[PDB]
């Protein structure tokens, strides 16, 4: 039981930690970052004839 | 000038899109690298590939295509594999989570938000082009991710670009195999989807694309490398058209034009003749009466329809390599005056005839003929009702007990849509008798 | 140039002076003797902000050591870098201290000032121009409390342009051992607020749940927490010795922490410690940091703010890192937990970069925080205060030195004004 | 001649100064030394470098820059750095002290005795140059040491000579993020001293220069060195203009007259076009025409507006590398007839064309792309006056709780300097407002 002692020392783990995290994307590309929300966010490609939004 | 772009969407219909381009850069001889030898061929980006690929002021011929995708496991793997250099990296539209073959989960929940990217890929592609005659469409009914994507961008591609070509090509459901029980309840969610704004779908069958191999090619264990090339064989026959010329010269607004004869049904089956191995080829000999009876030959098809249950309304063949004419009319006259061949009355001429003299070559380390005279046969016949009939009576028992909807209105769907699918096939068939009514 | 002079204090500011001197000379490379072995450039040149020359390569400590007992001294002088120290700033008593906090600013520290004045004022006209000054000592503490709230008044006056840095720990609030400490406590902050212009609070029961937590030998010595806490003020020292893309000055931070003159009391904030396995079981990367560095477990000053709110918060970085991470990680502790920052200040973080890492490690950061933690800290000196103010329990002696009771109710309201001055601020 | 002095203040400033100069020592091929190879370009110090260095008669360059601030430590690392040599030691002015962020500390306490040894380098700098035709002004709004020191050396330097223009930079505030909540009151006490003085004031946000670097540039894990790069190439291309010719030769002054309309309001945003990865130009080709548009998608501004919300007044396009009139005029002719683009119907032409043949070249140890066709876009539009009124809520809070005054009025201010400045303010919203109505 050497193992469990100098593990079941002390208390045992529990989160008062601030739980911070980070929303990920659902696409892989390390540029490409889209979520559930926030769908335009993207490098946009280079048009030749219509600008930006033409619509 | 002439140029069209391609599209693979499904990881069912992207190995399909490797082998055609793989296909494509041979007879062009295109190095995997992107450069031609110390001949010279590049420029601006004008000669044999200015239809197919973008070879600009760089000298790297870029396919006019963009691999759309839903799991990055068969995307990534052919960006690792041989052609990758060529293959621009977001034209390879990689995929993050899956629809699970639904429909309505591929359509709805991540088709919005890459749409856009995808809307933001075509008209690069589009501005960039000049001629644009249509686009090519590679998808699957029975598609995992095939199915809902697919829907959703041509009915965007739809709504703002409707003057030019939209072809598809989408494996035909096998009638009596079903990798998926889902399968038919998608897969006549996009027939009612794509009735009202598809141009020109051609399916296909596996099995009798099996069934032919160990018939005269006699392998009774082929692969998808064989099964691919056998397609990408195909469409490099009518897209050899548009690189090559011949007597005459025709276009997919001909074949639009010419084969589909009423709004709605636009789903011609397509057929080549000198199927063959090399060694059967090899001792024996090849010429237009023997490839036009095969051409026409019940079992030759790779969709299993069985013509004389059937009447013919299109037919159109294309030659490609050393043919003259005369042996060719009087051929085709002889099968007008066949008499098992019952093509309807309505139409006194339905045969549309494309020549070509460049001869079609094999693939290194293929398992082709090698063939001089070869022609696509594309052709309609009223022997496809029964194809949605199976349909029907597998779909109108599932719905009744209604498996597997817990799935699809668990994800916010309802029963009116897939309401509106039965009357849209029974109207799709009640068109199709009256037609053959003559 | 501007420089540093240490003042050690009380009998825990010798057991914190010791190790955080040698912790300093282990960093920079000097062997005990004092002959610096070469082995970094920057250390040999930004070492001057500390320390002064000596014959030989000798790099003298200008700190000043301040006691009334020769053992704890004589324990110093004996230590492994005693011989680094100067027989010059042993300055002491001949007095047993008692540790009564009035005969340590009234009776024994009269004709000790003086000599510690001239002591302070050589070493200062030694050096050119200062930052300011650092002092290590206890709140709680008998002996340091009266020789620094003597010093720190004197050294107001006649450097009032430079930094009060006071570096005092709170006692235990389970147990204070002296009985009379509360007294001790209560007189010192009186004189501590208007005086000081920063201050660290440092408790040993949460360096103690450290052990319990992260370290996990069961039973260390208090110089391991030595060790521990002399790392936390290297660390915050570490800005100013090194170069990189940050900035160091505690007046270019001070300005950035403090909104309001009542402002002094801090609380540090460590980054990644690591137990008996986890060290290979560590992926480092920024996220795990940012999260450790942000645990309530991973505080070691007073107490959880979990029950107030957050004023000011800086925290330094040390090591090969980017600018984007903190960013990022910036935007996301921001988005994560906004509501419980105040709506008087967005954008309170103040962030800094060391790109020099420690030695024994690559990544790591160094935090300070101002937060609503410390109301439960005087109010239960308040209590204590008043409870033992009721009765007026152990009164004889300081009424025997010359102290009264008025003393203790005008000092006791100046902390009840810090009560409600914290309390309206945030509550 | 066409020459010009340039000066760093803050080790904000001074980075960038080595960042910049040890771009422009690459493209002239200047050795770490000073001294060319053997091949001969030295003499009086009049060939390409006489613009930029001053390579007298002892045969190495003299950069005409200086770098102010006031800490030893950044300036000293640089001193020790790869190009100190090179460097002039008390132009190279370094600091004993540090303003602490607080403006007023140096503008008041350190500055005045100080301001007369730069004042000597100045002239020094001025005595020796013949055109001098203005001053490269870099610095933060944000300053620990930018903001206050460089406020007061503008006004010494515009009291003494009002006849010749200055060009100011600065990295402007963070919209959302701040690293200093002093950043917000010296940032208004700057703009408020500079707005009667100042010409033209060219800002950026690193957020943005970040959010193109991980689209397009494809680095998650950029350096701080890669921001320098790209604003250090940025300056680079406004000043190709001075270093070589093109079809048409374009200066400063003409881009002063051009730009600003009306007094007060001087601030335009910079845009550089051909921002991509190596390997994405590796496959792809570039033309005016589609960059043009690059150029003009809103994402692609460094500055966090949306151009939909405000109107165009002023546009400068500089073409630096191989470009004809022909594409550019009738690309061109296409953006006015567009209708997204909203430009305030004052200015029929609000477009200034520089068109330089010199090819952008590679920095070694880059990640840039290969730019034969580049294009810095300065423009100014009416969606700017966000950024003041985010500006603007975020202080009437502060002032109104009044914070840190303790900090500004315990080394001597008082609070009506930091009122006059918030109607200075808001005088700007109402004539950027008044502007904007028409
Ligand atoms: N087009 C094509 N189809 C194939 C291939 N191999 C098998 N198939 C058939 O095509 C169908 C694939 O459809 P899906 O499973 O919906 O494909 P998907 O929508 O892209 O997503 P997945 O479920 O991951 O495959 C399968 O049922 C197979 O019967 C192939 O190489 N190409
Ligand atoms: N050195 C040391 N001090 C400790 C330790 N634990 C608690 N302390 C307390 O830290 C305080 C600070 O030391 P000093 O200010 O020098 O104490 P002092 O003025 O000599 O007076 P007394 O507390 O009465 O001994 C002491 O009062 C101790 O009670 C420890 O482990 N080591
Ligand atoms: N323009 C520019 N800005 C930088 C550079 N490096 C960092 N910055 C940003 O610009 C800000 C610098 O402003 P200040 O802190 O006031 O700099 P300073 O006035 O020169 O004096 P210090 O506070 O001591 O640095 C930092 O907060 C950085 O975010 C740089 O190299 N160039």
């Amino acid at each position: 039981n050497k193992f469990s002692r100098q593990h079941a020392a002390f208390g045992m783990f529990q989160s008062h930690n601030i739980n911070v995290t980070l929303e990920k994307s659902l696409v892989t590309g390390p540029d490409n970052h889209i979520t559930h929300y926030d769908r335009l966010n993207f490098h946009p490609s280079y048009n030749v004839n219509r600008p930006s939004i033409c619509d | 000038m002439r140029e069209c772009i391609s599209i693979h969407v499904g990881q069912a219909g992207v190995q399909i899109g490797n082998a055609c381009w793989e296909l494509y850069c041979l007879e062009h001889g295109i190095q995997p690298d992107g450069q031609m030898p110390s001949d010279k061929t590049i420029g601006g980006g004008d000669d044999s590939f200015n239809t197919f690929f973008s070879e600009t002021g760089a000298g790297k011929h870029v396919p006019r295509a963009v691999f759309v995708d839903l799991e990055p496991t068969v995307v990534d793997e052919v960006r690792t594999g041989t052609y990758r250099q060529l293959f621009h990296p977001e034209q390879l539209i990689t995929g993050k989570e899956d629809a699970a073959n639904n429909y309505a989960r591929g359509h709805y929940t991540i088709g919005k938000e890459i749409v856009d990217l995808v809307l933001d890929r075509i008209r690069k592609l589009a501005d960039l082009c000049t001629g644009l005659q249509g686009f090519l469409i590679f998808h699957s009914f029975g598609g995992g991710t095939g199915s809902g994507f697919a829907s959703l961008l041509m009915e965007r591609l739809s709504v703002d670009y409707g003057k030019k070509s939209k072809l598809e090509f989408a494996i035909y459901p096998a009638p009596q195999v079903s990798t998926a029980v889902v399968e038919p309840y998608n897969s006549i969610l996009t027939t009612h989807t794509t009735l009202e704004h598809s141009d020109c779908a051609f399916m296909v069958d596996n099995e009798a694309i099996y069934d032919i191999c160990r018939r005269n090619l006699d392998i009774e264990r082929p692969t998808y490398t064989n099964l691919n090339r056998l397609i990408g064989q195909i469409v490099s026959s009518i897209t050899a058209s548009l690189r090559f010329d011949g007597a005459l010269n025709v276009d997919l607004t001909e074949f639009q034009t010419n084969l589909v004869p009423y709004p709605r049904i636009h789903f011609p089956l397509a057929t080549y003749a000198p199927v063959i191995s090399a060694e059967k080829a090899y001792h024996e000999q090849l010429s237009v009466a023997e490839i036009t009876n095969a051409c026409f030959e019940p079992a030759n098809q790779m969709v299993k329809c069985d013509p004389r249950h059937g009447k013919y309304m299109a037919c159109c063949m294309l030659y490609r390599g050393d043919v003259v004419p005369k042996d060719v009319n009087a051929a085709i006259a002889t099968i007008k005056t066949k008499r098992t061949i019952q093509f309807v009355d309505w139409c006194p001429t339905g045969f549309k005839v494309g020549i070509n003299y460049q001869p079609p070559t094999v693939v290194p380390g293929g398992d082709l003929a090698k063939v001089q005279r070869a022609v696509c046969m594309l052709s309609n016949t009223t022997a496809i009702a029964e194809a949605w009939a199976r349909l029907d009576h597998k779909f109108d028992l599932m719905y009744a007990k209604r498996a597997f909807v817990h799935w699809y209105v668990g994800e916010g769907m309802e029963e009116g849509e897939f309401s509106e699918a039965r009357e849209d096939l029974a109207a799709l068939e009640k068109d199709y008798e009256e037609v053959g009514v003559d | 140039m501007r420089e540093i002079v240490h003042l050690q204090a009380g009998q825990c500011g010798n057991q914190i002076g010791a190790k955080f001197w040698e912790v300093i000379s282990d960093e920079h490379g000097i062997d005990p003797t004092g002959t610096y072995h070469g082995d970094s450039d920057l250390q040999l040149e930004r070492i001057n902000v500390y320390y002064n020359e000596a014959t030989g390569g000798k790099y003298v400590p200008r700190a000043v050591l301040v006691d009334l007992e020769p053992g704890t001294m004589d324990s110093v002088r004996s230590g492994p870098f005693g011989q680094i120290f100067r027989p010059d700033n042993f300055v002491f008593g001949q007095s047993g201290a008692g540790n009564n906090w009035a005969k340590g600013h009234y009776t024994e520290g009269a004709e000790l000032v003086d000599s510690v004045l001239d002591v302070v004022r050589k070493e200062a006209e030694s050096c050119d121009c200062l930052q300011g000054f650092q002092l290590t000592h206890s709140l709680g503490g008998g002996t340091g409390s009266g020789m620094g709230t003597l010093l720190i008044s004197k050294i107001r006056e006649e450097y009032p342009d430079r930094i009060m840095n006071t570096f005092s720990v709170v006692p235990s609030p389970k147990v204070s051992d002296t009985v009379v400490e509360p007294y001790n406590a209560t007189l010192s902050v009186h004189q501590l607020v208007e005086n000081t212009d920063e201050t660290y609070c440092i408790d040993n029961e949460a360096l103690y749940d450290i052990c319990f937590r992260t370290l996990k030998l069961t039973t260390p010595t208090y110089g391991d927490l030595n060790h521990l806490v002399s790392a936390t003020m290297s660390g915050v020292t570490t800005c100013l010795r090194f170069p990189g893309q940050l900035n160091a000055d505690l007046r270019k931070l001070a300005v950035n922490m403090v909104p309001f003159p009542r402002l002094h009391f801090f609380m540090p904030g460590f980054a990644p410690l690591t137990s008996r396995g986890s060290q290979q079981y560590r992926a480092l990367t920024v996220p795990e940091l940012t999260q450790q560095m942000f645990d309530a477990k991973n505080m070691m000053a007073a107490c959880d703010p979990r029950h107030g709110r957050y004023l000011t918060v800086a925290a330094v970085f040390r090591g090969r890192m980017s600018m984007k991470e903190v960013d990022e990680q910036m935007l996301n502790v921001q988005n994560k937990n906004s509501s419980y920052f105040v709506e008087w200040i967005p954008n309170n973080v103040k962030t800094a970069v060391c790109d020099i890492p420690p030695r024994g490690l690559k990544m790591s950061a160094t935090f300070i925080g101002n937060s609503t933690a410390i109301q439960e800290l005087f109010k239960r000196i308040s209590e204590q205060f008043t409870a033992m103010f009721r009765r007026k329990a152990f009164l004889h002696w300081y009424t025997g030195e010359g102290m009264d009771e008025m003393e203790f109710t005008e000092a006791e309201s100046n902390m009840n004004d810090l009560v409600s001055e914290y309390q309206q601020y945030q509550d």
